[PDB]
Parts: C-alpha cells; sequence; structure tokens
C-alpha cells in the first residue's frame, strides 16, 4: 500500500487515512475523489507556476484565478498529496481536479491520448473539456 | 480464476489472475490488452482505491468479480 505509507508519513496529515470523496462528501460523478488521502490549516507550498498548466486550462475555463485555485487545494489537501516528490517535474494529477471540481463545483471531460474520463459534480455550475497530452493539460472546446 | 475488470465507456474486459496476483500485476495485465500505462491505472473494487503491493486475496477479491478502471491523467 504506496499510497498509504506515503499519506501516513506525512507530517502535515492528521486523522484516518480515507478517500477524499469521503472526507469531504459531495455531490460526485462516479468515481471522481476516489483517492486515498488524509485531512490536513493551510500548505505553505508556493504556487507551482512552471507546472500549473492545470490550472491554467481550469482558470481559462472558469475565471478563477490560477491562485486561488492553488489556495484551495493547500487547504484542502495533505502536502504528500499537493507534491509527492514530483510536483515540479511532473505538475498536477486529476485527483487535485476533483478537489477543486468539489470546491467550486466543476465537471471536466478529459480527453487523453489513452481515452477519456469525466470528473467532478453532477449538478456543476461550469462545465468544459481539457485535452490531456503526455505531461501537458490544454482547454479546448469539446475534443475528438 | 477469472477476473473482469470494466471501464468508463461499460466496456468489460476479462483477465486471468491468481488470488495472489499483486494489483501491479493487475495492471500490467490490462496494459497487455488495453494500451493503458499502470500510471494512468487507478482500479477499484466495492468502492475502494486499490493499492499497487496489494493482492487481490488482500482484498478479498474473489473470483469472477468485477474491478472499475478509471484514467489518471498528469501534466
Amino acid at each position: 500500500e504506496p499510497d498509504t505509507a506515503r499519506l501516513d508519513a506525512d507530517p502535515s496529515a492528521s486523522g484516518p487515512v480515507m478517500e477524499f470523496r469521503e472526507l469531504q462528501k459531495g455531490a460526485y460523478i462516479e468515481p471522481t475523489g476516489a483517492f486515498l488521502t488524509r485531512a490536513r490549516v493551510s500548505s505553505s507550498i508556493p504556487y507551482p507556476a512552471r507546472a500549473a498548466c492545470l490550472l491554467v486550462a481550469v482558470s481559462q475555463a472558469t475565471g478563477l484565478p490560477t491562485r486561488t485555485l492553488w489556495a484551495a487545494l493547500c487547504a484542502n489537501l495533505p502536502d504528500s498529496v499537493l507534491d509527492d516528490g514530483s510536483l515540479a517535474t511532473l505538475g498536477l494529477t486529476t485527483d487535485h481536479f476533483a478537489v477543486l471540481a468539489r470546491i467550486f463545483s466543476l465537471r471536466c471531460r478529459f480527453v487523453s491520448e489513452h481515452g477519456d474520463v469525466e470528473l467532478g459534480l453532477h449538478d456543476a455550475t461550469s462545465r468544459f473539456t481539457i485535452r490531456h497530452t503526455p505531461g501537458h493539460f490544454e482547454l479546448v472546446a469539446d475534443n475528438f | 480464476m477469472q477476473i473482469f475488470v470494466k471501464t468508463l465507456t461499460g466496456k468489460t474486459i476479462t483477465l486471468e489472475v491468481e488470488p495472489s496476483d499483486t494489483i501491479e500485476n493487475v495492471k500490467a495485465k490490462i496494459q497487455d490488452k488495453e494500451g493503458i500505462p499502470p500510471d494512468q491505472q487507478r482500479l477499484i473494487f466495492a468502492g475502494k482505491q486499490l493499492e499497487d503491493g496489494r493482492t487481490l486475496s488482500d482484498y478479498n477479491i474473489q473470483k469472477e468479480s468485477t474491478l472499475h478502471l478509471v484514467l489518471r491523467l498528469r501534466g
């Protein structure tokens, strides 16, 4: 259980390991939020500008400032999930988006080289589509 | 034994596994058939997120049960 061990080793985390789905219940679209996490006041990880292409895409589609999106992640995720050691190298994941969707009521269809995945909340206020290529996120109209 | 893997699109994939196959082994088996790298694979059983180092039996995942495959993307 590498996910559980990395969370149990996180000093910024408290409580038992559980899915974000259960830590912060909401109108999730299956399987949004089904990733293991722990509860935290706020993380001090500075805005990862060079690797925030995921936040830029969400920001462009919603109008939410990129730094507003980051602050939300810093206030709801332990440091181990915000930075698993490759934050600067590999950036953010669809799990980070699942948290933003719960906080800001978002729904996004991700179009990837290896298929699509729909993540967010059911009656979301903002609906958009993001394209994934190896290592990159880009807002699109409604690809493929 | 045989287990099933169901994707977001509803497609059903059939894998041949043993109770001691690790979740990492399952992901490799899925890669052989689907072409999805383990990095982009999340597997869920009965609502629980499965972790790579555990076995099917560690989760009590028995014959002819269904795993749920979901994409995880990073960038």
